[PDB]
């Protein structure tokens, strides 16, 4: 409609390719190019089960927020809450 | 500046952001460390860095292991054979 509408487009989010979601170390749901494979699945969790185990005694006892991973394409942003893990595959802009 | 290892490190840390260093090359072991970042850490990073590397399905997509919270995010990158574990402030 105006200068500031949708005429003006707002910024866009890159595509999303790949989804996962593992409960007590098993895959609930998994869909995009995280099909039913175990490399990610069973790859994270220990990356999860680590990267949850670094304390750092700053901050004590709650070692992340979110956990991304970045490639040089695509981006992996891993989240838990109560031992059920969230990764997201998308693109990097 | 014959450009050492320890130039670096106290070298990055001029940075008002960045809060500590550590360097580490797939043993967990300390090879200096500044900042925040002490011996602990060392095996730690070193671990995460290298299962990190199991995703990338062939080796040359060097994933730069970002770790977002609340003191700060933590990059992890493996890197000129050494793995580097910055702090920064966001």
């Amino acid at each position: 409609s105006m200068t500031s509408a949708l005429t003006q487009g707002l910024e866009r989010i890159p595509d999303q390719l790949g989804y996962l979601v593992l409960s007590e170390g098993a895959v609930l749901a998994s869909s995009g190019d995280l099909e039913n494979d175990e490399q990610a699945a069973s790859a994270i969790s220990e990356l999860v089960s680590t990267a949850c185990g670094f304390r750092l005694h700053r901050g004590m006892n709650v070692p992340f927020k979110r956990l991304s991973v970045v490639f040089g394409e695509h981006t992996l942003l891993v989240t838990v809450s109560g031992q059920r893990v969230f990764v997201v595959k998308r693109q990097n802009r | 500046m014959e450009a050492t290892l320890e130039q670096h490190l106290e070298d990055t840390m001029k940075n008002p952001s960045i809060v500590g260093v550590l360097c580490t090359d797939s043993q967990g072991l300390n090879l200096g460390c500044r900042g925040t970042l002490s011996d602990e850490h060392a095996g730690v990073i070193s671990v995460l860095a290298q299962q990190a590397a199991k995703l990338t399905s062939d080796p040359t997509d060097i994933p730069v292991v970002c770790l977002e919270s609340d003191n700060g995010n933590i990059m992890i990158q493996k890197h000129d054979g050494i793995t580097v574990a910055v702090h920064k402030m966001a």
